């Protein structure tokens, strides 16, 4: 088991968009306080990993990336490759230098 | 005035609309509709757009072990499975181990759970899963009481394993039950060999364990009286007990009952079937076993007379007419056991169940690996949890080892099925379901057109009624034949747990119901001080023999309603569920749920019958019926209890 | 079922969501949300925006009743406060004009709602008007039965207000029970003085009043009946009734159930106090007071021993450290009446009550209304209604003057909390209720800590044990002192009104839980001719004392709700609300609804139970009862009957 990894199974509320949440506060699930330690009502929101070879597909670690594509006022930074075609002579040509 | 009734789901309400009077509103879980009740149908009303107490602390608290349960689980199955396929000091140290933390984390969260009381949960799912939690079992009694019964049971598996008798002839020479004394009364025919090995253990095991017997049945009794139950009987029968679910509760008491009538109703063809076996005895033990006496215990091919499947050998239908078996085509294509377990998750693609992961091939112990490292060869499964599963057995290119892999891949199939349900409920119905799939699978496996489907079987295989006659008499040998003992034994057991035998007539009554509901007799007389019903492997390590009788009841069940979904016809031992997509969709709806729904639920489902009953069993051996009377016609039907081989 | 299942906030759904069955509507009153009850949750459902009977005809005749009753009740009032604040011919007149106009006119609508049938009217607000104005009083009986009454309550009220008796040793020295007896009663320490004064003030009033109380009750008894009930205690017992209030009706007996409930855990804490004061009396008169013997009831610190704050002098737990008093400060930051009302609108507003109407300044009266006109300096609220508030007293630098105010301003506060209410339901809820909590306001303001906070009393001053001993038995004098003395006569009347008590022995059974129930003995011996019971104020001017009693349950309730809100830390007799605004809400709360709604929901509203109880009392005196059972663990604890001061 690759234990390093943990999730937020429980969270006192649903994350907001693009919102990360990394306390690890003892979540409580009734009115008992918890004081920092579990117990009555109190449990680890982080809970561990359990990541095997032998484990189940839909159960296995998968690296997930997720490319949060912002354009707002601030100027363009993160362009494309913007494909160059062949250079050409003595042709009439739609030529497009940069713009 | 009105009133609003909601649905789960919309189909529910649809068919039971009708009856509905006019007025009520029809509201739907799923689909958030508003309907109106009107005359003659419903006016959908127009919808706008969408705009502390113990069980939420309870599903809380379940959640929380199941992350634990699950891992500690995963590395106990990993620890014994490695200590299994080798057997060495450092992987028994490591199942140990595993184990003991393994039943260490058991009660700690069993403790903690009995502060969450079931009464309060409104979820039957939360309060199930808590009450499999909060069973106390043996530590509802003093600590002492536990050690001693588990003292009892290490003695009880040591001394079953290490029983050993030694021939009069050579005191040197000893043999232990198994293979040794098993051997004797299923392979050697010769009477006194046999004679003498099931006399010698059940006097070598019965003085030694007939007195810890009857401390061990006390012992369970007791703490089961604190569990609130009237025996340990009954705290095996909570098994089946259903209770809190609507239109299919289960009482303890409907298990002694629904064994014990769908047996009776098997007596009149298992009386012939009984006869056939005491003529074909005779044939081979003229002065041995009388025309209206009842069975010698080792005459029935194998120790406590449990299994007639080597009295195939002797009382064969027609022995000259051979048996479905296609083992030499097996090695005429050049297969293995990895091809065998192939054509196994060729079967579950054929009857419609989706493939399994491939981890499971790959820490599955196939075949034995050589000969420095032991593997354990018996049939066993392992649902090691978070996805992993293995097979516990020593599979070669045989038909024999080919149903095996079904048998045991149709639990992993089984196991894997559940896997949505919580760890708690990621378990089957019952003690009879897994073995259940596996064998009809096999079976189904077993038949011509599966076999003739792949290759496996030649299309001119003559499919006369004389193979299907021959097949089911070794069939009902392995399967009708142990009914009879399976049900007694049970229910011998049941009655010792609740006291009803006197202590000084266990062994006669265990006897006089052999000879009575078995029709079979021991060959020398055996007093109290021995323990023959203890000599089986599950009585001495407490183990509940009813999951066998449930189990063939369930399997017949779903064998029959596979055939009937598939539109098979002719005999029922010829049908093959292979090519059927629809079987295994309409398998694997029960599947799927697991523990979490009522076994009775669950047989209803797949088979139609809420209870256990007897039809598929007759269906199946239809043909033999007729048969067994027409060859039972010259001898006795039935047993005489009072015969027996020493008087 | 699955109908409308409805409570106040969302945390209620939350921990209630188990409890509201399946598909009932989850209607949260406050936040307007509506919510069905699915399987293991609930589903948000849609809302759109918020949008000639007999009882719509009582609704036009209620709302109709009231614009006049305003009217004519406002005259009434000013008439009232006019003549109060100058006792003059002319303001007898308007008063008596006024009044005539405002009795007459309410019997017609009582007479009026009468004829409206309250069983087809289900508005609650609507209902409960209009039986609070059906209530026809006297007139259910005959006029001459009502004439009786009414003029035996006029005679003797004006006997117990002229009672006045002469001593012995000269027939024209005679004194009044006020300022002669009492005074006599509290700060003479003669045994004889105390004794004469005691016993002719029983004398001539009772004898004189017995035949006029023995026609009084059974007039008060009769018209009960007439008005359906037992007795006139449960007349009485009526006022505190709730009935068609789901989870909240009180029976009139629950009453006596909840009274004699509580003073069963006063009588440990008042029996070390009364085994305190006897073993202080003991000190002074050790003749006069046995060891064992009921305190004499002459030296009681008043005229019938209601009160035991005037025995503080002979019963001073700790002379070297006297009472918290910032009087002096008051005279050294030259605070006066306006500055202690100002002192105090402060404080309520402190714990977040809004200012009180400056009109109030300019009608109302805060120090001695000179002498030209005539006026009570006893502290008295006015609620004139139409936002007329007043109070009239005599209000002059000292603390009972500073706590009264603070007294008479909750009512205003509450008088004002109610006014938005209609007059019907311009009123408190029960009688006791204003008094509780104009109580516990002064509660708050003689806290030291209030004192500390706004400089009366000095931040070097320290509260030691022995102080908090002194102010806690100063407040067990004052307030537990009159607990035993209030259950007993309200009691009395109770059996008197049911008739439980004949003619015959009215006194004996007086004397006899005197000596008991209060562990009080009378110095001399009183028969059948003397009235005592009937000497007080309130029985011989027909009010239900009850109001006293009531009022402390619910003003420590309060108190310890509001020590809850405001968090408070320390002894609960240090429990100060300063700076409390949220405290003050909540108690809006209750008080902006008045006597709109039950009581008990109101009780709950702020202390969480339906029922008042003792419980914070306990808390409250709890040093104090530790320090009596020390004072008391070597005197006599308890009382005895038989002893007496006449033998």
């Amino acid at each position: 088991g690759n234990y390093n990894y943990l999730y937020r199974l429980f969270r006192k509320s649903n994350l907001k968009p693009f919102e990360r949440d990394i306390s690890t506060e003892i979540y409580q699930a009734g009115s008992t306080p918890c004081n920092g330690v579990e117990g009555f009502n109190c449990y680890f929101p982080l809970q561990s990993y359990g990541f095997q070879p032998t484990n189940g597909v839909g159960y296995q670690p998968y690296r997930v990336v997720v490319l949060s594509f912002e354009l707002l006022h601030a100027p363009a930074t993160v362009c494309g490759p913007k494909k160059s075609t062949n250079l050409v002579k003595n042709k009439c040509v739609n030529f497009n230098f940069n713009g | 005035s009105s009133g609003v009734r909601l649905w789960a789901t919309r189909q529910a309400m649809l068919g039971q609309v009708h009856e509905v009077p006019e007025g009520w509103l029809i509201f739907v879980a799923e689909q958030e509709e508003l309907y109106v009740r009107v005359q003659n149908g419903f006016r959908k009303v127009q919808l706008e757009a969408r705009t502390s107490t113990i069980e939420e602390q309870a599903k809380t608290f379940l959640d929380k072990f199941n992350h634990e349960a699950e891992d500690l689980f995963y590395q106990s199955s990993l620890a014994s499975w490695n200590y299994n396929t080798n057997i060495t000091e450092e992987n028994v140290q490591n199942m140990n181990n595993a184990g003991d933390k393994w039943s260490a984390f058991l009660k700690e969260q069993s403790t903690l759970a009995q502060m969450y009381p079931l009464q309060e949960i409104q979820n039957l799912t939360v309060k199930l899963q808590l009450q499999a939690l909060q069973q106390n079992g043996s530590s509802v009694l003093s600590e002492d009481k536990s050690k001693r019964l588990n003292t009892i049971l290490n003695t009880m598996s040591t001394i079953y394993s290490t029983g050993k008798v030694c021939n009069p002839d050579n005191p040197q020479e000893c043999l232990l039950l198994e293979p040794g004394l098993n051997e004797i009364m299923a392979n050697s025919l010769d009477y006194n060999e046999r004679l003498w090995a099931w006399e010698s253990w059940r006097s070598e095991v019965g003085k030694q364990l007939r007195p810890l017997y009857e401390e061990y049945v006390v012992l369970k009794n007791e703490m089961a009286r604190a569990n609130h139950y009237e025996d340990y009987g009954d705290y095996w029968r909570g098994d089946y007990e259903v209770n809190g679910v609507d239109g299919y509760d289960y009482s303890r008491g409907q298990l002694i009952e629904d064994v014990e009538h769908t047996f009776e109703e098997i007596k009149p063809l298992y009386e012939h079937l009984h006869a056939y076996v005491r003529a074909k005895l005779m044939n081979a033990y003229p002065s041995y076993i009388s025309p209206i006496g009842c069975l010698p215990a080792h005459l029935l091919g194998d120790m406590w007379g449990r299994f007639w499947t080597n009295l195939y050998s002797l009382t064969v239908p027609f022995g000259q007419k051979p048996n479905i078996d296609v083992t030499d085509a097996m090695v005429d294509q050049a297969w293995d056991a990895q091809r065998i377990f192939k054509e196994a998750e060729k079967f579950f693609v054929s009857v419609g169940l989706p493939n399994m992961t491939q981890g499971f091939w790959e820490n599955s112990m196939l075949t034995d690996p050589g000969n420095v490292q032991k593997a354990v060869c018996h049939p066993t499964a392992w649902d090691l949890g978070k996805g992993d599963f293995r097979i516990l057995m020593c599979t070669k290119v045989t038909m024999d080892d080919f149903l095996t892999a079904h048998h045991e891949m149709g639990h992993i199939q089984y196991d894997m099925a559940y896997a949505a349900q919580p760890f708690l409920l990621r378990n089957g119905a019952n003690e009879g379901f897994h073995e259940a799939v596996g064998e009809i699978m096999s079976l189904s496996a077993a038949t011509p057109k599966h076999l003739k489907s792949i290759g496996l079987l030649s299309p001119d295989f003559q499919e006369d009624n004389e193979t299907e006659i021959n097949f089911l008499l070794k069939q009902a040998l392995t399967i009708v034949g142990t009914l009879p003992f399976t049900y007694m034994l049970e229910k011998w057991r049941w009655m010792v747990f609740k006291g009803e035998i006197p202590k000084d007539q266990w062994m006669k009554k265990w006897w006089e119901m052999k000879r009575e509901i078995v029709g079979v007799v021991e060959p020398v007389p055996h007093d109290e001080t021995y323990c023959d019903p203890a000599s089986l492997f599950h009585v001495s390590n407490d183990y509940s023999f009813i999951r066998y009788y449930t189990r063939t009841l369930y399997q017949f069940q779903f064998q029959e309603a596979l055939c009937q979904a598939a539109k098979h016809e002719g005999p029922l031992h010829k049908c093959d569920i292979s090519n059927s997509t629809e079987a295994g969709q309409k398998l694997f709806n029960m599947l799927r749920l697991g523990k979490s729904e009522p076994w009775t639920l669950a047989l209803e489902n797949v088979v139609g019958a809420k209870n256990m009953n007897v039809r598929p069993l007759l269906n199946y051996f239809e043909p033999l019926f007729t048969w067994l009377k027409d060859q039972n016609k010259n001898s006795f039907v039935g047993w005489s209890t009072d015969w027996s081989p020493y008087a």
